[PDB]
Protein backbone atom coordinates (compact mmCIF):
# COMPACT_ATOMS: atom_id res chain seq x y z
CA UNK A 1 0.00 0.00 0.00
CA UNK A 2 1.45 2.98 -1.09
CA UNK A 3 -0.64 6.08 0.20
CA UNK A 4 1.83 9.05 1.07
CA UNK A 5 2.20 12.20 -0.51
CA UNK A 6 6.23 11.70 -1.81
CA UNK A 7 5.41 8.10 -3.05
CA UNK A 8 2.53 8.53 -4.75
CA UNK A 9 3.76 11.50 -6.63
CA UNK A 10 6.64 9.47 -7.24
CA UNK A 11 5.19 6.61 -8.55
CA UNK A 12 3.07 8.74 -11.07
CA UNK A 13 5.85 10.55 -12.62
CA UNK A 14 7.40 6.96 -13.48
CA UNK A 15 4.35 4.65 -13.93
CA UNK A 16 1.86 7.36 -15.47
CA UNK A 17 -0.70 6.05 -13.19
CA UNK A 18 -1.64 5.63 -9.63
CA UNK A 19 -0.44 2.40 -7.32
CA UNK A 20 -3.05 -0.41 -6.76
CA UNK A 21 -4.39 0.27 -3.64
CA UNK A 22 -6.79 2.73 -5.39
CA UNK A 23 -10.29 2.66 -6.91
CA UNK A 24 -12.19 5.59 -8.27
CA UNK A 25 -15.68 6.57 -6.72
CA UNK A 26 -17.77 4.37 -8.68
CA UNK A 27 -15.77 1.41 -8.62
CA UNK A 28 -15.72 1.73 -4.81
CA UNK A 29 -19.68 2.09 -5.12
CA UNK A 30 -19.84 -0.82 -6.91
CA UNK A 31 -18.02 -2.95 -3.77
CA UNK A 32 -20.53 -1.74 -1.51
CA UNK A 33 -19.03 1.60 -0.18
CA UNK A 34 -21.41 3.96 1.39
CA UNK A 35 -19.36 7.46 2.17
CA UNK A 36 -21.55 8.31 4.65
CA UNK A 37 -21.06 4.46 6.28
CA UNK A 38 -17.10 5.18 6.29
CA UNK A 39 -16.98 1.50 4.97
CA UNK A 40 -14.20 1.66 2.15
CA UNK A 41 -11.45 -0.15 4.18
CA UNK A 42 -14.65 -3.03 5.20
CA UNK A 43 -15.81 -3.27 1.61
CA UNK A 44 -12.16 -2.91 -0.01
CA UNK A 45 -9.87 -3.33 2.41
CA UNK A 46 -6.13 -1.44 1.86
CA UNK A 47 -7.88 0.59 -1.00
CA UNK A 48 -8.54 4.60 -0.88
CA UNK A 49 -10.35 6.59 -3.33
CA UNK A 50 -8.45 8.37 -6.29
CA UNK A 51 -8.18 8.29 -10.36
CA UNK A 52 -11.52 10.67 -10.42
CA UNK A 53 -11.30 13.66 -12.87
CA UNK A 54 -10.48 16.83 -10.64
CA UNK A 55 -13.02 19.88 -12.16
CA UNK A 56 -10.35 22.42 -10.50
CA UNK A 57 -13.39 24.30 -10.08
CA UNK A 58 -12.27 27.60 -7.93
CA UNK A 59 -9.44 27.85 -10.46
CA UNK A 60 -6.81 27.35 -8.32
CA UNK A 61 -4.03 24.92 -10.13
CA UNK A 62 -2.61 25.88 -13.50
CA UNK A 63 -5.05 25.25 -16.28
CA UNK A 64 -4.17 24.83 -20.18
CA UNK A 65 -6.61 23.50 -23.15
CA UNK A 66 -5.62 19.45 -23.31
CA UNK A 67 -4.92 19.33 -19.68
CA UNK A 68 -7.32 17.04 -17.25
CA UNK A 69 -6.56 17.04 -13.73
CA UNK A 70 -7.25 13.79 -11.52
CA UNK A 71 -7.22 13.64 -7.73
CA UNK A 72 -6.44 11.14 -5.03
CA UNK A 73 -6.59 10.57 -1.54
CA UNK A 74 -3.60 10.43 0.78
CA UNK A 75 -3.11 9.40 4.18
CA UNK A 76 -6.12 7.28 3.68
CA UNK A 77 -6.43 3.97 5.98
CA UNK A 78 -10.05 3.62 6.98
CA UNK A 79 -12.99 4.95 8.68
CA UNK A 80 -14.48 8.45 6.74
CA UNK A 81 -12.54 10.39 4.54
CA UNK A 82 -9.62 12.95 5.33
CA UNK A 83 -9.06 16.30 3.75
CA UNK A 84 -5.30 15.32 2.26
CA UNK A 85 -5.65 15.27 -1.37
CA UNK A 86 -2.72 14.27 -3.83
CA UNK A 87 -3.38 16.64 -7.77
CA UNK A 88 -1.87 15.33 -10.57
CA UNK A 89 -2.42 16.17 -14.41
CA UNK A 90 -2.49 14.84 -17.78
CA UNK A 91 1.08 16.47 -18.57
CA UNK A 92 2.56 15.06 -15.50
CA UNK A 93 2.33 18.38 -12.81
CA UNK A 94 1.89 17.37 -9.01
CA UNK A 95 0.17 19.28 -6.21
CA UNK A 96 -1.04 18.53 -2.74
CA UNK A 97 -4.09 19.95 -0.35
CA UNK A 98 -4.07 19.15 3.41
CA UNK A 99 -6.52 21.47 4.05
CA UNK A 100 -9.59 20.46 2.22
CA UNK A 101 -8.48 22.35 -1.57
CA UNK A 102 -8.63 25.52 0.03
CA UNK A 103 -5.08 25.26 -1.04
CA UNK A 104 -2.36 23.76 -2.75
CA UNK A 105 1.23 23.33 -2.84
CA UNK A 106 3.43 22.14 -6.16
CA UNK A 107 5.38 19.06 -5.33
CA UNK A 108 6.63 18.14 -8.67
CA UNK B 1 -33.40 10.54 3.81
CA UNK B 2 -31.05 13.79 4.40
CA UNK B 3 -32.70 16.95 4.37
CA UNK B 4 -31.19 20.56 4.05
CA UNK B 5 -32.45 23.75 3.70
CA UNK B 6 -31.13 27.23 3.13
CA UNK B 7 -33.33 30.68 3.36
CA UNK B 8 -31.41 32.82 1.04
CA UNK B 9 -32.84 36.10 2.59
CA UNK B 10 -30.45 35.75 5.79
CA UNK B 11 -27.50 34.78 3.55
CA UNK B 12 -25.34 37.64 3.36
CA UNK B 13 -21.79 36.03 1.95
CA UNK B 14 -20.23 33.15 0.51
CA UNK B 15 -18.92 32.53 3.75
CA UNK B 16 -22.39 32.22 5.15
CA UNK B 17 -23.80 30.08 2.44
CA UNK B 18 -20.75 27.61 3.13
CA UNK B 19 -21.08 27.59 6.98
CA UNK B 20 -25.02 26.94 6.58
CA UNK B 21 -23.95 24.06 3.47
CA UNK B 22 -21.82 22.50 6.65
CA UNK B 23 -24.41 22.59 9.15
CA UNK B 24 -27.61 21.43 6.84
CA UNK B 25 -25.52 18.68 5.18
CA UNK B 26 -23.13 17.36 8.69
CA UNK B 27 -20.16 18.28 6.42
CA UNK B 28 -16.75 17.21 8.28
CA UNK B 29 -14.97 19.90 10.54
CA UNK B 30 -12.30 20.21 7.97
CA UNK B 31 -14.74 21.41 5.16
CA UNK B 32 -12.56 23.70 2.55
CA UNK B 33 -15.68 25.61 2.45
CA UNK B 34 -15.24 26.41 -1.70
CA UNK B 35 -16.73 24.84 -4.86
CA UNK B 36 -14.05 21.54 -5.08
CA UNK B 37 -14.53 21.32 -1.02
CA UNK B 38 -18.34 20.64 -1.87
CA UNK B 39 -17.84 18.46 -4.96
CA UNK B 40 -16.00 16.01 -2.73
CA UNK B 41 -18.42 16.23 0.20
CA UNK B 42 -21.22 15.53 -2.11
CA UNK B 43 -19.48 12.72 -4.00
CA UNK B 44 -17.58 11.08 -0.62
CA UNK B 45 -18.95 12.01 2.39
CA UNK B 46 -23.08 13.23 2.46
CA UNK B 47 -25.73 11.03 3.18
CA UNK B 48 -28.45 10.15 0.33
CA UNK B 49 -31.28 10.65 -0.50
CA UNK B 50 -30.64 14.16 -0.44
CA UNK B 51 -33.29 17.06 -0.19
CA UNK B 52 -31.97 20.87 -0.38
CA UNK B 53 -34.55 23.15 -0.17
CA UNK B 54 -33.11 26.66 -1.43
CA UNK B 55 -35.48 29.35 -0.34
CA UNK B 56 -34.99 32.97 -1.61
CA UNK B 57 -32.63 32.04 -3.89
CA UNK B 58 -32.85 34.67 -5.59
CA UNK B 59 -32.08 37.04 -2.57
CA UNK B 60 -28.74 34.93 -1.75
CA UNK B 61 -27.91 35.15 -5.24
CA UNK B 62 -27.62 39.10 -4.87
CA UNK B 63 -25.50 39.10 -1.34
CA UNK B 64 -22.61 36.37 -3.21
CA UNK B 65 -22.38 38.01 -6.24
CA UNK B 66 -23.53 34.84 -8.37
CA UNK B 67 -21.29 32.67 -5.90
CA UNK B 68 -24.83 31.76 -5.64
CA UNK B 69 -24.95 30.15 -9.25
CA UNK B 70 -21.68 28.50 -9.20
CA UNK B 71 -23.09 26.32 -5.95
CA UNK B 72 -26.02 25.73 -7.23
CA UNK B 73 -24.30 24.63 -10.20
CA UNK B 74 -22.01 21.61 -8.17
CA UNK B 75 -25.18 20.13 -6.68
CA UNK B 76 -26.91 19.75 -9.96
CA UNK B 77 -23.29 18.51 -11.68
CA UNK B 78 -23.40 16.33 -8.70
CA UNK B 79 -26.73 15.29 -9.28
CA UNK B 80 -26.17 14.65 -13.47
CA UNK B 81 -23.32 12.42 -12.03
CA UNK B 82 -25.53 10.15 -9.84
CA UNK B 83 -26.15 11.54 -6.35
CA UNK B 84 -29.41 10.91 -5.27
CA UNK B 85 -30.04 14.64 -5.01
CA UNK B 86 -33.73 16.88 -5.41
CA UNK B 87 -33.18 20.27 -5.91
CA UNK B 88 -36.06 22.36 -4.86
CA UNK B 89 -35.72 26.29 -5.71
CA UNK B 90 -38.13 27.98 -4.05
Amino acid sequence: VINTFDGVADYLQTYHKLPDNYITKSEAQALGWVASKGNLADVAPGKSIGGDIFSNREGKLPGKSGRTWREADINYTSGFRNSDRILYSSDWLIYKTTDHYQTFTKIR
Amino acid sequence: MKKAVINGEQIRSISDLHQTLKKELALPEYYGENLDALWDALTGWVEYPLVLEWRQFEQSKQLTENGAESVLQVFREAKAAGADITIILS
